[PDB]
């Protein structure tokens, strides 16, 4: 933790919203199958 | 849009030909090789005509004869909706695409289809988005009134579009390009209705586009798309990724066949349409056996876009293979192909050409300093005076001048050298800089 | 709105019982021996009496190999499977050249499968309701389900599993489904007409409602070859975790196919096979291009071509005493080594002659719906006869693009002089590149 | 023709099964002839059949056509089923993921042979019908009537709530292990068919099986030892038997199958099967994989491999040097040589006749003469195909026998290799050198 | 402090009409390199043409670098210069051409304006289905958290009494720590005490963060969110440099366009930097050939010095400076002569002058003898080491003994290859 809290100033530099959503397979429109969808929210709320 | 400041191939915007197959003395821009521009409107008849597949045609002759000007008026004059493929044939190689996957996607974007799909819209100025519960001996109760200058009308949501209209958060009033098949309901911004309002000072705060068509009509929308959107559809449920980030991945065959049988039976149905355009590569010497054979096949197939194949050098060594034979290209496909030379340029075509490049950089020149322009140009190349008339004007800035006189470009020449004089000042410096051996006698003295 | 190039002027041999040829009919002209051989050869392939024969024929550029092959390619007809690939393909990147020609000799094979299945099909009314016996919460087995279709509505209980896939399918009473019960689950038409119109806008189709009686049954015959199976088989199909999600947008890559898993495909059709579902066909291989493969494949196929299962193949090389690719003293004719020719027999596919190559280019002609004068389509014949028909050919269509452009539609002596003014070939390139100062 | 083989060049030769003398015969099993050879060969055999001496080897040489791989397969034939063949060519070691040592290690871990045991127990017949008397499961004792014993089954903490798991009807005819294990459905009943019109692909319809329930079943496996290596190479390393991403196995895990497999052994719960390696044509391979196989192939399990090849005095591959036969004369020490002669006229005839007999092809004096001679000319490849040419021919010719007619019609428009190379040397001009050569020219 | 060969260089000296002076700066003579560089430096600063290159030829120690570094300090901080060497288009999972054209945008400066904002509060509440009730100094508001923020802010452990640092647009979200308020939680206590941050909650600012074109093709090629956990996934399963095509790159002219158009934002072009192109191959040397001829190819140079030598890739193309002929014929040759006693005094008095070191006039000049005996860096490598050995030896000044005792110690290649011609053994 000592080795990892400090340091950590570096920002990588652009970001462009809605294409993490998109590839992930989480959304409100997508080509993939829907029925992961509100199961696959409730492993990020409680993946560690 | 479409930002490039310039270039020195940004001079030509759309060639000039005529009605009759026959050259321009002064094509916009491009000038001379009455028998270039004469085949370069043959090739644009044959494409306008689409009945023909399978043809390759090489630009012989040495460097520098206007072969980019001619592939340039030739993309430039064709027209839109007829994209193309220009790429020099040397990044073919990848670390993601395997030289057949390569070319056969090179092959497959030459060729295109247009795609018009019966879409419908629901526009008008949407007053209000009432949004009813799901009572029970009526699902949905949802009120919304669409109404266009023509009308005024009111709707009902089918307990479907309610989170269409704020997938991103709007308000109601939004012109919606509505879709049936889409569930993605797009709106316009805002709109106007045909009221006074009320009776006090107000009606402040509106000035947006209002409705103007029918509150619906048919959209027979024409998307254009190349077999690489279809193909990575086809590999992957999700294909905008790598459409975009370019990782499609190297798709298998019987993809390509079932999309052959589909193009073929749409086109059939009336509800495609096929647009076969023309790949255009370079340094055909520089290619190699293997995508010889390729195109050795390519052009006996059934399905193959003309071809713009050229090779710069002459009777060079011809790459992947052990014999070296004229313009880099084996007797095989040489016969196979056609051949159209390029010969090169006078000087009064030259000073044409770089007084159009001075009159597009809107720069006051001195007839002095193109007349040594032109001198300096013929005795070595185009390109030398074509960078000389823009150090020229760098130099004649830097002597708080505007118009361009004879000593810039007598600076410009003594301070920059020549291919000439390069080799002259190499080879009186056998033994001063790093040679085969890289032997460099720094030692000055002693 | 029609292309064609180099072919569609040719659609079969032309031949009878007796190996009479015609001599010009099937867009082939002359060539009787080599008609006969291909007729013979695909006499032979029709009765699917043999696998892994072999044939190499000496045939020059323009000779018309392709043309033979596409001929013989439609011979057998559409469904008989087909695959001559470039011989510069077999050089891959990521799957070893031998195991693809494996792959492409399991392609090749044919095979026609069959399956009969019924399925049911709006929903009339709907009853939901067995007992735990123990100490289990409680038991639900059955739900009374409509079935409403356009020829008669027959509603029917079934396994609970297909009450979970009435839930997974979300279909309300007036929506229309499409169950096939071989498997129980449910595949959606859509909503359905009857119960529609609730709203005056609806994103979900409406659907047109079902036609015919909700008992549907029929049957399917689909022709499909092993490769697709095997290839189905490597990857998985479904999933609801993170793993299937992921290995589907995963991109899969060619890999080595294992000779357990051919022993078990093999197993699995002989199966198939003897309960009368699938009937056999051989394939057919062509590879263009030989001679620039490697020693290492020259020599494999002298025992690949033993493999008892591998199609008739045809082996088509072009040169002379040439030295296969990579090799310093094996030296051979057309590129290709004794100890494989040894496995396999020579045909010779000839160049034209006069009259055929003018019949050759007026059929071109007529082809490209074009109108050729008797004195155009003598000298481009005459200086095809010379050089090269390919020439002719391809200045056929830029004659036909100038006789447009001058308002005419016939070929005339000032249309082929111009095209060859403005169009070079190579005997004129021969003699013209030496002298050029820059390359 | 189990699999959907349809014929071979050599089909008739199944097995070089010699008779009990061992002494060859001059005709057996459709071949003739290699009489030392096929005395050698039966030696060999069964050599390989003891299973109790590893490291040997035998070097088969001679001009191809002469039954070698015919030879090999009739060998593998004659040994018979569990006996895993290695089918790998000379240019199936140059992988791109497996690097061509291990590659040659995998197949000698594929040749190996092992056999295996295991015993398990379950219960059969358990139309269980459970009735209690919510929750708890108090009095939880499950009736259990199959056909022999019908009773009452006394349960505990752990299947009193393992009779709520598993949650069914108990209908059914159901599987539990009374050696402490978990609850298996085999399906249901004949009566349960008719209950529900179409049953859910789940619920499939067996009968009670006819006897008791308690059955200690004994089981048994042949796999070998390469497929437990993908097995346990991951935490879940069953996808990858199939796929192929191996990845360069490690000797760490072979010498601890090979401690496992010793174990097992001494233990008597494995016990070996012999193995054969062969691969065709072993010049056209890199210099490195001799003196690998030269030591390698005296280990303590060390299968024979089948050497054979057919070159001349050249150089072996990865080297300069001219070598013996294109091999190393370290491998050319440490084997035994098989070498075949010329065909003779009367095998050449029994062979093709034997084959037309493969064919079901019919062939009369004349065609089978004239086609001997063209086999004896050439070689017997060239009438293989001819028969089967002519036998087209002739049944387009509303005939079913051979006869000089559609031989001469095939001879004709079948070119021989000795005038193929004349018409090629006398027609060069249509055709290309190295340098592209070519006279397009005509006239 | 640290001194590496250069720092020394502090501009070319240009005077009002560009020429610069003798001996300023760190320069010495040179005049036309000088001048050429200066041409290129009007040229450049006109920001108006674009798609020329040219070549500085000169052999070592000639100032072709040493020029590079000067036109680099000379052209300012917010354009960029962008040193590449033949060996680093050379890349491991893309292919050199893309690799080309990633330095070709990531060269081009552009100055954009784009927004950011800041919600940073006290938590109030959170409702799960989501409520964030940061409280600021003057304001507390309670924003939604979509499912996937959600769960990066369950896995903040953030709880009553703490403040995060949840950016607005970017979305991504990182905890402040404890609040300050509740100072009196433990004597001890672990987590650090931070206090509720001034302004409202949902903070807004005009920030100035410019993109090069790279930039904004990785935010989208491949986002990075950050500390969401679906970014972590989106940075995961493609954390590196994907094949952008021409597709994406025809996108993000349509976008660069836009926002350039929009007025605030802005275009600056760039230098780029090859050294040696001789050991470039001839397929990076052809693909250029039809590269440079486009509307988008910035400002590169080119630093290399072969004679008769062949082009590598190839085995025929003899050509000077490694170049092949159609390169030569389509680029600008610039030229430079070899280094002149005085030259050398002058180097050795300024490469003395910025090392500290007091050099006097008598060891200055015996070491511009060594400096015109046998290479001018034999000499200038010997200023540290004659210093440090006149430590050692006691003396402030350098004496004829301590060169002569670099002399026999550090030795140059001439003495070597005397050596190398009498020897047992190599
Ligand atoms: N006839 C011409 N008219 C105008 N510009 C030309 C002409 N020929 C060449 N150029 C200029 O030269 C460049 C292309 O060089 P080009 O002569 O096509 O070389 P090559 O013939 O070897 O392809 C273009 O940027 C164009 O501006
Ligand atoms: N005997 C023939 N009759 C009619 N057309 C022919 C004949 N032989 C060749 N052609 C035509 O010539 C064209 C080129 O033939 P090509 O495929 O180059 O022959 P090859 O495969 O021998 O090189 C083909 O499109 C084909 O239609
Ligand atoms: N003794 C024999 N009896 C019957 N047929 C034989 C005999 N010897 C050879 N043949 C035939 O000759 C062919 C020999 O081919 P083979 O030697 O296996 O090829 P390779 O030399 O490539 O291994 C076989 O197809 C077989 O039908
Ligand atoms: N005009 C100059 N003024 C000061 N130092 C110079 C000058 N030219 C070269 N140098 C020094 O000589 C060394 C070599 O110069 P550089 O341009 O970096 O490489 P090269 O000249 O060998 O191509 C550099 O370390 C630099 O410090
Ligand atoms: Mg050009
Ligand atoms: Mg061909
Ligand atoms: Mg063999
Ligand atoms: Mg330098």
């Amino acid at each position: 933790r000592k080795i990892i809290d400090t340091f950590a100033v570096l920002t990588p530099s652009a970001v462009s919203l809605d294409m993490r959503k998109l590839a992930l397979g989480l959304n409100d429109d997508s080509s993939v199958g829907e029925n992961t969808r509100l199961k696959v929210m409730q492993n990020c709320f409680e993946v560690s | 849009k479409s930002l490039s400041l310039i270039a020195a191939h940004s001079h030509i915007t759309g060639l000039g030909l005529d009605e009759n197959l026959q050259p321009r003395p002064t094509s916009e821009g491009m000038v001379g090789q009455l028998q270039a521009r004469r085949a370069a409107g043959v090739i644009l008849k044959m494409v306008q005509n689409g009945t023909i597949a399978g043809r390759a045609v090489l630009v012989a002759g040495p460097p520098s004869t206007g072969k980019t000007a001619l592939a340039m008026g030739v993309s430039q004059s064709l027209g839109k909706d007829v994209p193309f493929t220009a790429i020099a044939g040397s990044e073919i190689f990848s670390l993601e695409l395997s030289k057949t996957e390569a070319l056969t996607q090179a092959f497959r974007k030459s060729i295109g289809i247009k795609i018009k799909e019966e879409t419908e819209l629901i526009e008008g100025e949407v007053v209000e988005i009432q949004i009813d519960r799901s009572i029970t001996g009526g699902h949905k109760q949802g009120k919304l009134t669409i109404k266009t200058t023509d009308m005024e009308t009111i709707y009902e949501l089918g307990n479907k579009m309610i989170d269409g209209l704020t997938k991103e958060k709007v308000l109601a009033g939004d012109v919606i390009s509505i879709d049936k098949a889409s569930g993605k309901i797009t709106k316009l911004g805002r709109s106007f209705a045909r009221s006074r309002d009320y009776d006090a000072m107000g009606a402040d705060t509106r000035f947006v586009q209002c409705p103007e068509g029918e509150l619906q009509k048919r959209k027979t929308v024409v998307h254009t798309v190349s077999l690489h959107e279809i193909d990575v559809i086809n590999s992957r449920t999700q294909g905008f990724l790598a459409l975009f980030t370019g990782d499609t991945g190297e798709i298998r065959s019987e993809v390509r066949d079932q999309i052959n049988t589909k193009v073929a039976e749409w086109k059939e149905e009336g509800k495609a349409e096929i647009v076969p355009g023309v790949l255009f590569i370079d340094e055909v010497h520089m290619l190699d056996i293997e995508c010889f054979s390729f195109i050795n096949r390519a052009l006996e197939d059934e399905f193959a876009p003309i071809v713009m194949m050229a090779t710069n050098r002459g009777v060079s060594k011809t790459r992947g293979t052990n014999y070296k034979s004229p313009h880099g290209l084996p007797l095989d496909l040489l016969d196979r192909s056609i051949i159209i030379t390029t010969k090169s340029y006078n000087e009064q075509e030259i000073k044409t050409i770089l007084s159009i490049r001075a009159q597009e950089e809107e720069v006051e020149l001195s007839s002095d300093a193109l007349d040594l322009l032109t001198k300096t140009g013929v005795e070595t190349s185009l390109r030398y005076s074509s960078n000389l008339i823009s150090v020229a004007q760098q130099i004649a800035m830097k002597r708080k001048n505007n118009t361009v006189e004879v000593e810039d470009v007598k600076r410009a020449y003594l301070l920059f050298l020549d291919s000439a004089r390069s080799v002259k000042y190499v080879q009186e410096n056998e033994s001063q800089y790093i040679d085969d051996q890289g032997n460099v006698q720094i030692s000055i003295a002693k | 709105v029609t292309r064609t190039a180099a072919h569609t002027h040719i659609k079969g041999l032309g031949l009878d019982e007796s190996g009479v040829a015609k001599r010009v009919e099937g867009g082939f002209v002359g060539q009787i021996e080599a008609r006969e051989a291909c007729g013979v050869i695909v006499d032979l392939i029709k009765a699917k009496k043999m696998s892994g024969r072999a044939i190499l024929l000496a045939g020059g550029p323009s000779t018309g190999k392709t043309a033979l092959a596409l001929a013989i390619s439609q011979e057998l007809g559409p469904k008989v499977p087909f695959c001559p690939l470039v011989g510069s393909e077999l050089y891959s990147v990521e799957v070893k050249k031998t195991e693809t020609l494996m792959e492409n000799f399991r392609r090749a094979i044919g095979l026609r499968i069959k399956e009969t299945k019924e399925v049911y099909e709006e929903v009339t009314e709907l009853t939901p309701e067995e007992n735990p016996l123990g100490g289990y919460g409680k038991t639900i087995s059955h739900v009374i389900v409509g079935l409403k279709s356009a020829k008669g509505t027959k509603t029917l209980r079934l396994d609970p599993t297909i009450y979970e896939s009435i839930q997974r399918e979300k279909v309300s009473i007036g929506d229309v489904i499409y169950i096939e019960a071989n498997t129980g689950a449910v595949k959606r038409v859509g909503r359905s007409d009857a119960y529609a119109t609730e709203f005056d806008l609806e994103t979900e189709e409406y659907v047109p409602l079902p036609k015919g009686e909700v008992h549907k049954k029929k049957e399917i015959v689909q022709d499909v070859t092993l490769h697709d199976l095997d290839v189905a088989n490597a990857r998985p199909q479904g999933g609801q975790d993170v793993i299937s999600m992921m290995g589907q947008l995963l991109k899969p890559k060619k890999t080595e196919i294992t000779e357990k898993l051919r022993q078990e495909v093999n197993k699995v059709v002989a199966k198939y096979i003897d309960q009368g579902v699938a009937e056999l066909i051989p394939g057919v291989l062509f590879i263009d291009e030989v001679n620039m493969l490697d020693i290492e494949i020259f020599t494999y196929l002298n025992k690949a071509l033993e493999s008892n299962i591998a199609p008739v193949v045809v082996l088509a090389s072009n040169r002379g005493m040439t030295t296969v690719r990579g090799t310093e003293d094996v030296i051979s004719p057309h590129g290709v080594p004794p100890d494989l020719i040894d496995r396999l027999l020579i045909v010779r596919t000839l160049p034209y002659d006069k009259d055929e190559i003018r019949t050759i280019i007026e059929r071109r002609a007529t082809v490209e719906r074009l109108q050729v004068e008797s004195s155009a389509l003598d000298l481009l014949a005459t200086m095809g006869t010379e050089t090269s028909l390919r020439y002719a050919l391809q200045l056929l269509a830029p004659c036909g693009i100038l006789a447009q452009t001058s308002n005419r539609k016939e070929i005339v002596v000032n249309d082929v002089n111009e095209a060859k003014l403005l169009f070079l070939d190579a005997k004129r390139s021969t003699k013209i590149l030496e002298t050029s100062a820059n390359y």
